[PDB]
């Protein structure tokens, strides 16, 4: 808690994603970068905004990927994009 | 006409009649139920004593 | 500033969680055998001494806007609950909303206000706020079924409510005059009456045909239609 | 019993169930049968065609896509149906004619498909006659 | 237990709730379809009790189920019903519709089964697919040869309780002659025996499969409600445990502060 | 670059299967194993087979497990696990992998259980 409260950013490497083979398994759901796109390449910022949006959508829909039931076409597309990313 | 003799069966007679009624209609009449009626994916397979699956041919 | 000058002042606590952490810390340096909450025995004493001193005295009023940092929702610890006891109106800034695009990140349904009543803020203001909150509550209530089933099967009334809630949620994001170094969009200093009027007009369905992207990252309803025209030009 | 209790049912949306009806003229296997009241019990298939249902309302053309001329001794006629026929919305010619011509063009398949194509052509001609 | 609590609350409780909700939304549409088809089913059954066409004195078994993967107890109930029927007579060409019922029949009587159909329980029933299945069954298997045809399909009473209701199938042999075939006028040249035999084989099987889908999704709703109750009480007891453990952290910090300091 | 690309791929895949099993433990537990997708069910079955295969009799534990403590070479283990991950032994019951060494022991146990059970 102390180190999280001190440092601007907290990169979260949790073993669950590593066991899922993400490697280095950055928990984007919990990882935080206060500096953010300010100190980032402009092209990198452009791609990373959409990347972060798509990973957030995948995270909030990732449960249905585990369920694997008859999902909506848009939700299926978002899940496919998130898993591919 | 000749469904019993030359045609497949009476069930095929109802099938073709219903398909003609649903497809040959107004554009606004092609509702979700008509879409389900048009879409057929019954992949029947002929099993055997040793469960020898012949083929999943479309209906 | 409150007493001698006799003017309303704005007290801004950077992080009350860091304040209580530092209090427990300085307790750790000294003897200060922790008994009250577990990490600080004095915490109640100095905590009340601090909070009690912000008071609307006869000389002036001090508004204390404290920021509470919850690490991974550590509500079990008494420290966030102690801050939950002091305040009267909360402005929680859940990260999930900011991840969607509304970077202000304040949760419409979890940011309650004590003075949010028709007697204080106004009948029209309270009605608009309650209706918007109900619409957004229905939004996140039906979001799960929309995700697992789809949009077509949803009822037409619920379809209208979810569309209006999406428009309102985009409307929540507002340019900050302090955020131009990261966003580049000039800030929009809106007014409370203008805010209530715009939200009532949007919820009334007068601007349902306007795309939801128009309400995103804008100020007033005039800015809404301006961004609508801009995005229409960009698209085609 | 006075009149008839027509039970017009569909797999998607039933039309009538024990409703008063005067004439239930329906396209029998041989021709079409007129049912007025306390008709003789009978069981027999129906070819596609207009199931003329006279009731308190105005003229109601109800083209059928398959059913039985099943009449009870108690005048409770039950005309099963598959596809409904709106009085005016269903009546269209361009799409029907185009589909008929396309099916006639693609009617040169194998004998198993040829019988189905011929029956489809005959039911399309029936639809064209029903269009009026 | 933080990961366990998370996977209990947001991975087996809320999404199971919303999947029960979508099951209920499907239940409404399937109930509408079921009553629509049950209209002509009631007509046919009342006609058949009006004109007794019972068959006297080469058997057929039809396994009708949706594509749901054993939603609690409906598939086990259907499997035990077909097992009992096979014990009564194991000399019928079993036709299986679905996946779970298909593998149940495979593991019970692989020799008896000779036809399997997949991709049926995708959504609410459609008439065209059922009629085509009936045509295929009467063509390749020749259901007319078997005097009796058995169709298996569950029936929910109101919401929860289900039974393996079976409806007899009347062949052309028991239509051309019957104890009360003279009541209803027939046309010999029209070949109405075979016509009515095929018509009942189509209508009864179609509505049987629609009712089986309705019962399957009702049992799915019941099973997901049971899973939701299990998730709820597991979450309650494990949240009590979580509070106990997190308070035990406070007790541990209390003891090491009053011992060390 | 140490154990080889094939060994690394095999290890990653077996870890993936076992992790899918652990993640779906509760799903199998109270939601229902049959109430699962075909791919997830296949991965769960493969992970269970792998976990059973991880058991190995020990010579010092011969009196404990009741099976002679045979040894397996690294190449043999890599090849057997690569073949298992390909699904070549899906039809074989999970209990065949119990208390065995190489894939030869697996097929021998499968044959013996088929003979004794019939």
């Amino acid at each position: 808690t102390n180190v999280i409260s001190i440092t601007d950013g907290q990169i979260f490497l949790e073993a669950e994603l590593f066991y899922k083979g993400i490697r280095p398994a950055i928990n984007v759901g919990l990882s935080v970068s206060r500096v953010g796109s300010a100190a980032q390449v402009k092209a990198l910022k452009q791609v990373a905004g959409s990347l972060k949006l798509f990973l957030a959508q995948y995270r909030e829909v990732a449960a249905f990927a585990q369920f694997g039931s008859d999902l909506d076409a848009s939700t299926k597309q978002t899940l496919v994009r998130g898993e591919r990313l | 006409s000749a469904w019993r003799k030359a045609g497949i069966s009476y069930a095929a007679y109802l099938n073709v009649a219903a398909q003609a009624i649903r497809s040959s209609l107004k554009t606004e009449l092609q509702t979700a139920s008509v879409l389900n009626r048009s879409q057929t994916d019954a992949f029947y397979t002929q099993y055997k004593n040793g469960t020898a699956a012949s083929e999943p041919t479309p209906i | 500033f409150r007493d001698e000058e006799g003017q309303d002042v704005l007290l801004f606590i950077d992080n009350i969680f860091r304040f209580t952490q530092a209090g427990s810390e300085v307790s750790a340096l000294l003897g200060r055998i922790p008994s009250a909450v577990g990490y600080q025995p004095t915490l109640a004493t100095d905590m009340g001494l601090l909070q009690e001193r912000i008071t609307t005295t006869k000389k002036g009023s001090v508004t204390s806007v404290q920021a509470v940092y919850v690490p991974a929702d550590d509500l079990t610890d008494p420290a966030p609950a102690t801050t939950f006891a002091h305040l009267d109106a909360t402005t929680v800034l859940s990260r999930g909303i900011s991840e969607l695009g509304i970077y202000p990140a304040v949760d419409p349904l979890d940011s309650k206000s004590r003075l949010l009543d028709a007697a204080v803020v106004g009948q029209e203001h309270y009605d608009v706020a309650s209706k918007v909150q109900e619409t957004l509550q229905t939004y996140k209530s039906l979001q799960d079924i929309i995700a697992i089933l789809g949009m077509d099967e949803l009822s037409e009334q619920d379809k209208l409510t979810v569309e209006r809630a999406r428009k309102i949620q985009r409307f929540l994001s507002q340019p900050f005059a302090v955020a131009e170094v990261f966003t580049g969009i000039p800030g929009k200093l809106v007014r409370l009456k203008d805010t209530v009027a715009s939200f009532k007009a949007v919820l009334e369905g007068k601007y349902d045909n306007i795309p939801e992207h128009a309400f995103y990252m804008v100020g007033g309803i005039e800015d809404v239609v301006a961004k609508a025209e801009k995005l229409a030009a960009e698209a085609n | 019993s006075s009149g008839l209790k027509l039970q017009f049912a569909l797999p998607h949306e039933t039309l009538y169930s024990g409703s008063e009806v005067t004439q239930v003229n329906l396209p029998a296997k041989s021709g079409r049968i007129g049912v007025l009241a306390n008709h003789v019990p009978t069981v027999e298939q129906l070819l596609p065609g207009v199931v003329e249902v006279m009731e308190g309302s105005n003229s109601k053309k109800f083209f059928i896509s398959g059913g039985f001329a099943t009449v009870q001794p108690d005048s409770q006629l039950c005309v099963t149906a598959i596809e409904a026929f709106p009085l005016e919305s269903f009546s269209q010619e361009n799409i029907k004619n185009l589909l008929a011509e396309a099916k006639k063009n693609v009617s040169s398949s194998d004998a198993r498909e040829a019988a189905e194509a011929a029956i489809q052509v005959e039911v399309l001609e029936n639809l064209q006659s029903v269009l009026k | 237990e933080v990961e366990m609590r998370l996977k209990s609350i947001n991975a087996i409780e809320k999404i199971t709730k919303t999947m029960k909700i979508v099951a209920s939304t499907r239940l409404s549409k399937a109930e509408k379809a079921k009553i629509s088809a049950k209209k002509m089913d009631e007509a046919e059954q009342l006609f058949y009790k009006n004109a007794e066409t019972k068959n006297l004195d080469k058997e057929l078994i039809v396994a009708i189920t949706s594509d749901k993967g054993l939603c609690g107890s409906i598939h086990s109930q259907l499997a035990k019903a077909v097992r009992r029927h096979l014990n009564d007579q194991p000399n019928a060409d079993i036709v299986t519709i679905g996946d779970k019922i298909k593998m149940q029949l495979l593991r019970t009587h692989p020799n008896n089964i000779k036809l399997s159909i997949n991709g049926i329980g995708k959504d609410a029933p459609t008439f065209q697919e059922s009629a085509l299945i009936a045509d295929k069954l009467l063509s390749v298997m020749k259901a007319g040869t078997y005097p009796k045809i058995s169709i298996f399909y569950n029936d929910p009473v109101s919401s929860l309780s289900f039974e393996p209701s079976e409806k007899p199938i009347f062949n052309a042999k028991t239509i051309e002659q019957s104890p009360s075939f003279g009541k209803f006028e027939i046309d010999t040249d029209a070949n109405v025996p075979r016509d009515l035999f095929e018509y009942t084989l189509a209508n009864q099987m179609l509505t049987a499969m629609a009712q089986g889908y309705a019962a399957e999704i009702s049992a799915r709703r019941n099973a997901m409600d049971n899973a939701s109750k299990n998730a709820g009480d597991m979450i309650n007891r494990y949240s009590i445990l979580y509070n106990r453990t997190r308070q035990a952290v406070i007790t541990n910090e209390l003891v090491d502060i009053i011992t060390g300091a």
